[PDB]
């Protein structure tokens, strides 16, 4: 599942920020409903956040108070920035989508390739 | 290559000598340097070695913890700092370079040593 | 989350084989799987890589091209395929998880790494076949050491004891090398009282179950 | 990748550092690898600071420079096998050739023993001579086989024990294997070992 490139991840100390940023890849019409997922090296792809159609920012239990993600209407890109980082959140940030590409054709899926985020000294 | 030894002499039990071997005619930074003692009539024993820096240092039995080697690579001499001094300590003491880098003890050239008496 | 390997047996030089990595747990098709090799006695070795399709596959120089890897996500499988094996090849394949996408991501500032290992299987590559150890003394000329020589056996293992097990204490069995002839050979030794040379017998008991082989030897000052 | 030191011993419980040069490659982040003789080799330490989930404290990362290292701060007893690094490339990874830590312990020098062959053995057309380094620390040692008085090189093997769990000392197997025929040609079978712990070199021999 390509046609989608996530950008922004890079090395950050303790309790910095960052604002990574799921796009599309050309003139896409609209992004239904986003998602923001981690896959840290020894478990399973967690799931950060949730915007929908509208706007709902639906969060997980754990980042609550760190976590805004966020839509551009204008240029159809995700956002989310996170906010005095842990070392608990290392992790490559996967993007998910539901791209429509015309007015009327059906959604379909999309998945990303992600990026990496690394915390420390 | 020359090796000589110096620093030794009359110490009282429980006292403190530092030997020295000053190498010429050699760079000692890339060999181990070991330190040998030779009480009269007895074999000639093993004390201590520095390795290169990093590499470590090792020690006999009867002289762990009280004896310390190490190295002063710039001026190409290497130390044993004798506390605790015993009278079963007395011996001449030698200097010798591990002429292979590896560490097998291809002792090649020695010092002509320094005598150690710990005796009140 | 049990990585399983399978498939290692006998080849000879120049031949072929199979190699199946059986998964379980994580859904397949999000992690790659890779292929560390380890020669016997050095450091391990990257062989091979295969993402969830088939359309990511790097090699390594080593096999660049002897070598044929492949995926079944119906069954979570990994195949592996050697062809031309050659005399050195005999080794100890592993399997390793590790993220799909490893390449797009590796930079200055990341390194996935390899989470899950699995236990190891053991091709080996020889001409040789099984045949049970000739036993030698080696006999003592206050300790005294003695021994057996245990020599031109295929494959490992063997295993030596002494007195039926009653002696244990200062034991040495070497690890097994390789001779020239693709055979083994390795000593056992133990130290033992010089003064109990004359009085205590001393045999050793060397079973090489590959081959049925059993021999107990005495060894006579 | 060159792990710069090799043989690192170390006492319990102190701290030591392990550095693996980068080999200029794309130079992207080491992952050091534990493993254990004969084992699965673990993982300790991806993207060259982070820990693995559940993996204790003690360890640590560093990206000095263009030098990666590692540093236990204190050694349990546990701690004691084989260390991996692990860079990536542009598509191929590969790991570093790999350092050993190993227990300090105050050299102890080998005895030594020499076997001639059995007349078994000889009676069917070859002949082993055995030469056996017992108990000895550090691993280093060298064995060089004489017949009357003359070195011998291309046919010995050797084989060294893994670390004894008890004493910390290794021993070393070398076996000398001639024809019968040339066997007896030679009167003097002699081994010469040398060792950081001895002072000058020990000879076992025997004459045929």
């Amino acid at each position: 599942q390509r046609q989608l490139v996530e950008s922004g991840g890079g090395l950050v100390q303790p309790g910095g920020s960052l604002r990574l940023s799921c796009a599309a890849s050309r003139s896409i019409f609209s992004i239904d409903t986003a998602g923001w997922f981690r896959q840290a090296p020894g478990k399973e792809r967690e799931g950060v956040a949730t915007i929908t159609r509208d706007g709902n920012a639906n969060y997980a239990d754990s980042v609550k108070g760190r976590f805004t993600i966020s839509r551009d209407r204008a240029r159809n890109t995700v956002y989310l920035q996170m906010n005095s980082l842990e070392p608990e959140d290392t992790a490559v940030y996967y993007c998910n989508a539901a791209i429509r590409t015309t007015v009327r054709t059906s959604a379909q899926e999309y998945w990303g390739k992600g990026t990496p985020v690394t915390v420390s000294s | 290559v020359q090796l000589q030894e110096s620093g030794g002499g009359l110490v009282q039990p429980g006292g403190s000598l530092r030997l020295s071997c000053a190498a010429s005619g050699r760079t000692i930074s890339r060999y181990a340097m070991s330190w040998f003692r030779q009480a009269p009539g007895k074999e000639r024993e093993f004390v201590a070695v520095a390795r290169r820096s990093g590499d470590g240092a090792f020690y006999a039995d009867s002289v762990q913890g009280r004896f310390t080697v190490s190295r002063d690579d710039a001026k190409n001499t290497v130390y044993l700092q004798m506390n605790s001094l015993k009278p079963e300590d007395t011996a001449v003491y030698y200097c010798a370079i591990d002429s292979d880098t590896f560490y097998s003890g291809s002792y090649d050239y020695w010092g002509q040593g320094t005598q150690v008496t710990v005796s009140s | 989350v049990q990585l399983v390997e399978s498939g290692g047996g006998l080849v000879q030089p120049g031949g072929s084989l199979r190699l199946s990595c059986a998964a379980s747990g994580f859904n397949f098709s999000y992690y790659s799987i890779h292929w560390v090799r380890q020669a016997p006695g050095k450091g391990l070795e990257w062989v091979a890589y295969i993402s969830s399709s088939s359309s990511y596959t790097s090699y390594a120089d080593s096999v660049k091209g002897r070598f044929t890897i492949s995926a079944d996500t119906s069954k979570n499988t990994a195949y592996l395929q050697m062809n031309s094996l050659r005399a050195e090849d005999t080794a100890v394949y592993y399997c390793a998880r590790g993220y799909q996408y490893w390449q797009y991501h590796a930079s200055w500032y990341w390194n996935g790494g390899l989470d899950y290992w699995g236990q190891g299987t053991l091709v080996t590559v020889s001409s040789a076949s099984t045949k049970g150890p000739s036993v030698f003394p080696l006999a003592p000329s206050g300790t005294a050491a003695l021994g057996c020589l245990v020599k031109d056996y295929f494959p490992e293992p063997v295993t030596v004891s002494w007195n039926s097990g009653a002696l244990t204490s200062g034991v040495h069995t070497f690890p097994a090398v390789l001779q020239s002839s693709g055979l083994y050979s390795l000593s056992s030794v133990v130290t033992v009282p010089s003064s109990s040379l004359g009085t205590q017998t001393y045999i050793c008991n060397v079973n090489h179950k590959p081959s049925n082989t059993k021999v107990d030897k005495k060894v006579e000052p | 990748m060159t792990q710069s030191p090799s043989s690192l011993s170390a006492s319990v419980g102190d701290r030591v550092t392990i550095t693996c040069r980068a080999s200029q490659s794309v130079s992207s982040a080491v992952a050091w690898y534990q493993q254990k003789p004969g084992k699965a080799p673990k993982l300790l330490i991806y993207s060259a600071s982070s820990l693995y989930s559940g993996v204790p404290s003690r360890f640590s990362g560093s990206r000095s420079g263009t030098d990666f290292t590692l540093t236990i701060s204190s050694l349990q007893p546990e701690d004691f096998a084989t260390y991996y690094c692990q860079q990536s490339s542009s598509s191929l990874i590969t790991f570093g050739q790999g350092t050993k830590v190993e227990i300090k312990r105050t050299v102890a020098a080998p005895s030594v023993f020499i076997f001639p062959p059995s007349d078994s053995q000889l009676k069917s057309g070859t002949a082993s001579v055995v030469c056996l380094l017992n108990n000895f620390y550090p691993r280093e040692a060298k064995v060089q086989w004489k017949v009357d008085n003359a070195l011998q090189s291309g046919n010995s093997q050797e084989s060294v024990t893994e670390q004894d769990s008890k004493d910390s000392t290794y021993s070393l197997s070398s076996t000398l294997t001639l024809s019968k025929a040339d066997y007896e040609k030679h009167k003097v079978y002699a081994c010469e070992v040398t060792h950081q712990g001895l002072s000058s070199p020990v000879t076992k021999s025997f004459n045929r």
